[PDB]
């Protein structure tokens, strides 16, 4: 049988009418390494952007990459695991972040990417109505977020 | 007190095949289906590759005795075959005589 | 509907003996099933004409058994030689096919070889296909007795 | 192969035929339009590329 | 049964299946439902979608009652 | 099969 | 410009609906099937890896 | 369209126990369980076999949620013939019937409804069904019925509720088997009106997740419906 | 820590008792879980001790009751005292956590446990069924669900048969062919007669 | 335990007369029992007002039968002829039937006490 996936619900051509404050943010493994190096706190950085209440949230695989990471990375674990972000569970079996993310933003169309990998970058600007949050001079910077 | 224990111890599922040599009715019937998108010019479909099925069934649809307006055919209308009926609608037949027509002078 | 008249309710099957009606086996599986079953119950008056029905039921079979028998004796007095040949049943639906026993004399052997299948006959000779060769004949015993191939000849 | 057909079974054939052609005839000009958009597709492209 | 009959009630519980599907039907539904064998049959059309919308209402009191009277159906 | 067959004896 | 995009936003409803499914408001009258065919062997699922 | 006396052509669909008829337009069939009669009125398609008169009844997708399924294009439908189907939030025969068509006479069905009135059609209906075992209890605690279900192949659940998710991990716990099957009809308004859609239908995946099941697909059950989606998973016991 | 185990079938009370403990810690781990998907595995985990069918449908149905509402019904009292031994505290799984008081006012020697492993091996009694009976007989559990089924539900909503209006359906339907019929066949008897 | 049930309590009856009201000058609203059984079918109601004086109340009970196969919120009225007056016609009303409309200027006060019949329920 042959499966072509449904276009989302929640798109209108390339405008993504569902991400609407406040908004949930999958935090990349980078994002918290440059967070840090930057001074940048993750929630209030994300509000400040954003200008709305963000909801991080850090799935498995994330957390096993962070965790693999060492000890010369135990601020971000320390940060990572503020009760304040929320925990995405995997059912799959590879630990690798970045698919995990993309597969995520191509089944639900409501989440915003934070993360500063070059490639991860450019495939999640191929799907549509994918929002892509970065760390970049002082601040957290917003791409395709219209309602800014 | 008296025991026998001591005692004791001494398819459901499944559609008819179409019969070879099929009746000519069937086959007119089974090529509208292939064909449907040419019968009405205000109705299209979506692009379908339908090939003849192994295993099928012609069937008579029941309605409600609510739909006896809405959605009833009259005794007179009903034929044995949906060629037969596609033939007496008036509406259909205009639009293939004309339509037949301009394919002939083109060609 | 001999069940029904022997016992009326679910209740009466522990009693109740079905053995003249139905073999052992079935006769405690209905009992098993009669206290366990999903159905509700019925009053006197819904039982009476339930009743009403099935020994219309019985009567109706009684009488088929003698219209049967009745039928056999006019076939051995109105053509006696058929009847020893192919049979009761199937000699008097060659009569009736025909509409009557001179019209069925005066019609050739192949026509009554073949004589309840004109649907698949003439759709064969119509088609350029093989024609029947059983008809209304294959219910007769003779047929039956016979194998393979034999059973058209 | 030769045959012999009432009045009714030749009108049931005659409907046919004229359906057939009918749908031979939009199944080609649908593919005519959409060979032709590929054609504009292509030419456009060549631009792109180049 | 009082309304119409028990003849003629029995046959639109049928054709409505059962008698609770006849009490969730409209008025329209009901009337459309014995106007094959013209059950309730200008000035005469207006009795016969008089009558189905008492019918209707007949048949709810009777459904939605452990044990219905005929008080209702008199005066209806 | 219609194209298959052809018709004869037409009246 | 009022006019104009009255006319750009109705276009874009047009295209949507060729581009995915819309709720169109659900069923009117009597259920008369699916007018434009069922295609058996077309899956539009999104598949969980 | 389809029309009292119109002729159709009846095919078999790619899902076991579902069927096709064509025509100018083509409606989603199954067979008749109970012939002679429509459970909610709607129309029936008459076969001669040898002859025997089989029946067959149409099934409308905007009645039935998983009717919409089938429509949009579901890869895996884990009722089919010959399975146990825990059915929750069994209103009525509406949507039930269809299901029991699909299994057949070996398979079964436990429909489990909380409301009483809903619930007295369901009796009725059960009966000419033998295959339907009607259970009316709340699904919010399978403990009281625990008697009355085995192992079930397969769990569907149409509950308009916003802890749905909590009832279909009770169900499931008790009574779903190892890699048994999962197919959940959410709502977002019943769940969360305050939040898109969207948002709604990734949380209840994630709920799904937490409780050992693996989810498959996803489909929205546009045109049909609006703000509603069919997740099917796979009940894994052992972890994910 | 469990020894015993409570079983309820539509049937009847079922009793087991465990045999091996299977891992507590590694009770997660795919391969003891696959040994209750396996009959042959199952069989060395539990053995059935004892098996009490209801004498009825009305001891099945008020037994559905009891075991719905977590009480003990005199049948299930009397199933557990022939086998709990008197004995330090015997412990004893059961499906459901509201009956774990009950059991324990009626018997305090007895300490009930229904945590996870309890539910595993519950569950997988609910899979083999009959086949762990080792052909004691407990008839057939799936038409004995039906029955109860249609039982338990008729009973919460109060169904009675004051309602039932089928009849009236089948008397119509009948009505009018005994008029086809007594037509049919009194024309015939004109026939039959016309001759003579 | 009474066949009208539930019964919305007097601050709860006005707020529910209140949304009544306005969508009787909107047209959004449905009056009558048939007319609020063919939304029910048509599957464009947000919620059904009854009252529970109706003489005889069995005359509308077919109504939350039809409800809760449906999953449409339901609650019961003291009174039909508080029901009719709210509803903007001149003759006592037993049924009515809010239109489903979300482009409508009501749309948060019908939200709100759908929200409470819910929780009566
Ligand atoms: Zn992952």
């Amino acid at each position: 049988t042959r499966n072509i996936p449904q276009v989302s619900s929640a798109l209108f051509f390339q405008y993504n009418q569902a991400i609407k404050p406040p908004y949930q943010v999958l935090i990349d493994t980078n994002f918290i390494n440059f967070s840090i190096q930057k001074k940048v706190d993750i929630v209030r950085g994300m509000m400040d952007c954003l200008l709305a209440k963000c909801n991080p949230l850090i799935t498995d695989c994330v957390m096993a990459e962070l965790e693999k990471l060492g000890p010369k990375y135990r601020i971000a674990l320390k940060l990572a695991r503020d009760p304040r972000i929320k925990r995405l569970s995997c059912s799959h079996k590879g630990t690798y972040a970045d698919d995990c993310l993309v597969h995520r933003v191509l089944q639900h169309k409501c989440y915003i990417v934070a993360t500063n990998d070059a490639g991860l970058k450019q495939r999640i600007r191929k799907i549509p109505g994918i929002p892509l949050m970065s760390v970049g001079g002082h601040a957290y910077v917003i791409e395709k977020l219209p309602d800014v | 007190l008296e025991t026998g224990f001591d005692a004791l111890a001494n398819d459901w599922f499944t559609l008819p095949k179409p019969d070879d040599n099929m009746r000519r009715e069937v086959q007119r019937d089974l090529l509208l289906i292939k064909h449907r998108a040419a019968l009405d010019p205000k109705r299209h479909y979506k692009k379908q590759r339908w090939e003849v099925p192994e295993r099928f069934a012609i069937g008579t649809i029941i309605e409600d005795k609510s739909e006896f307006y809405s959605s009833r055919m009259n005794r007179k209308e009903r034929k044995s075959t949906i060629l037969e009926t596609l033939m007496g609608d008036e509406a259909s037949n205009k639009y293939f005589k004309r339509k037949y027509n301009e394919i002939q002078e083109k060609s | 509907a001999r069940i029904i008249l022997t016992m009326g309710i679910r209740s009466k099957a522990s009693e109740t003996d079905l053995s003249e009606i139905l073999p052992e086996e079935i006769e405690e599986r209905v009992k098993t099933a009669a206290e366990v079953s999903m159905g509700t119950e019925i009053t006197q008056t819904d039982l009476d004409n339930i009743n009403a029905l099935a020994e219309q039921i019985v009567e109706f079979a009684a009488y088929r058994e003698q219209l049967s028998n009745y039928l056999s004796a006019r076939m051995k007095a109105i053509a006696p030689n058929l009847t020893q040949l192919v049979g009761e049943l199937v000699g008097a639906r060659l009569i009736a096919h025909s509409g009557s026993l001179i019209s069925l004399a005066k019609s050739p052997a192949s026509t009554i070889q073949i004589l309840g299948a004109e649907k698949a006959l003439f759709r064969a000779l119509k088609t350029k296909h093989d024609t029947p060769k059983y008809g209304l004949l294959y219910h007769a015993s003779l047929v039956g007795q016979a194998t393979g191939k034999n059973k058209g000849k | 192969r030769a045959v012999v057909l009432g009045g009714d079974e030749k009108k049931a054939r005659s409907f046919i035929q004229k359906v057939l052609t009918i749908s031979k005839a939009k199944d080609s000009k649908r593919k005519e339009q959409k060979a032709s958009q590929r054609k504009e597709r292509l030419k456009k492209l060549a631009k792109m590329e180049e | 049964s009082e309304l119409i009959g028990e003849v003629i009630g029995a046959r639109l519980i049928s054709h409505a299946g059962s008698l609770t599907n006849l009490s969730k039907q409209a008025a329209s539904t009901v009337q459309i439902l014995g106007a094959e064998k013209a059950l309730f049959r200008k000035n005469k059309g207006r009795i016969s979608r008089y009558l189905a919308n008492k019918c209707s209402m007949a048949s709810r009191i009777d459904n939605y009652s452990e044990e219905p009277s005929n008080v209702f159906g008199s005066v209806l | 099969e219609d194209e298959d067959e052809e018709e004869v004896l037409a009246m | 410009s009022r006019v104009k995009k009255r006319k750009k936003y109705q276009k874009a409803q047009k295209k949507l609906k060729s581009v995915r499914a819309v709720y169109s408001g659900g069923q009117s009258g009597v259920y008369e099937g699916e007018k434009t065919g069922i295609k058996k062997g077309l899956t539009r699922s999104v598949k969980f890896k | 369209g389809a029309r009292g006396g119109a002729k159709v052509v009846i095919e078999p669909h790619r899902h076991a126990g579902v069927y096709i008829a064509r025509g100018k337009e083509d409606l989603l069939v199954t067979k008749n369980m109970a012939p002679g009669e429509s459970v909610y009125g709607e129309k029936r398609i008459s076969v001669e076999e040898p002859p025997t008169k089989v029946e067959y009844r149409v099934w409308n997708p905007f009645r039935s949620k998983l009717a919409a399924g089938i429509m949009g294009g579901l890869d895996e439908l884990f009722i089919a013939p010959g399975k146990k189907v825990l059915y929750l939030g069994a209103a009525s025969g509406t949507s039930v019937s269809h299901v029991s068509d699909v299994v057949g006479p070996e398979g079964v069905v436990y429909a489990v409804e909380f409301s009483h009135r809903p619930g007295r059609e369901l009796i009725s209906m059960a009966k000419k069904r033998p295959n339907i075992i009607p259970i009316i209890e709340d699904a919010r605690h399978p403990q009281k019925y625990r008697m009355l279900i085995g192992m079930v192949d397969c769990v569907f659940a149409d509950v308009a509720q916003p802890d749905q998710a909590r009832i279909i991990a009770l169900n499931s716990h008790m009574f779903l088997k190892d890699q048994g099957g999962v197919v959940i009809s959410i709502k977002a308004n019943c769940i969360d009106s305050t939040v898109d859609a969207e948002t709604v239908f990734a949380r209840e995946v994630q709920k799904l997740r937490e409780e050992r099941i693996k989810p498959l697909e996803q489909l929205t059950l546009e045109p049909y419906e609006r703000d509603h989606c069919i997740v099917v998973g796979r009940y894994m016991r052992s972890g994910l | 820590p469990i020894e015993y185990l409570l079983f309820e079938e539509p049937t009847g009370y079922a009793v087991f008792k465990v045999k091996l403990q299977q891992d507590d810690i590694g009770s997660r781990l795919k391969e003891v879980q696959e040994q209750i998907n396996d009959f042959g595995a199952f069989t060395k985990l539990i053995e059935l001790v004892s098996f009490a069918p209801f004498k009825g449908a009305a001891e099945a149905l008020e037994n559905a009751n009891d075991i719905s509402e977590g009480l003990v019904s005199e049948s299930l009292k009397a199933i557990l005292d022939l086998n709990l031994p008197k004995a330090k505290n015997i412990t004893l799984a059961i499906s459901d956590k509201n009956l774990g008081p009950s059991i324990k006012e009626e018997f305090p020697y007895v300490d009930c446990i229904s945590n996870e492993l309890a539910q595993d091996l519950i569950r997988g009694v609910r899979l083999h069924g009959e086949k762990l009976f080792k052909g004691l007989q407990s008839g057939d559990l799936e038409r004995a669900q039906l029955g109860l089924g249609h039982a338990y539900s008729r009973a919460k909503v109060k169904f009675s048969v004051q309602k039932n209006d089928n009849h009236i359906i089948q008397a119509i339907a009948l009505l009018d062919q005994l008029d086809k019929d007594i037509n049919t066949f009194a024309m015939r008897v004109k026939e039959w007669y016309g001759w003579h | 335990n009474p066949k009208a049930f539930p019964l919305a309590d007097a601050a709860l009856t006005q707020q529910i007369l209140d949304v009544v009201q306005q969508a009787a000058n909107l047209r959004q609203l449905k009056k009558g029992a048939n007319e609020a059984t063919k939304t029910l079918n048509r599957g464009i109601s947000e919620f059904i007002i009854m009252a529970a004086d109706c003489e005889p109340i069995e005359i509308l009970l077919h109504l939350p039968l039809l409800c809760e196969d449906k999953n449409v919120p339901y609650v019961f009225v003291p009174s039909r002829v508080a029901l009719g007056r709210a509803c903007g016609v001149s003759r006592p009303v037993i049924a009515a039937s809010i239109t489903t409309n979300d482009a409508s200027a009501i749309k948060t006060q019908i939200y709100a006490v759908k929200d409470k019949i819910e929780t009566l329920l």
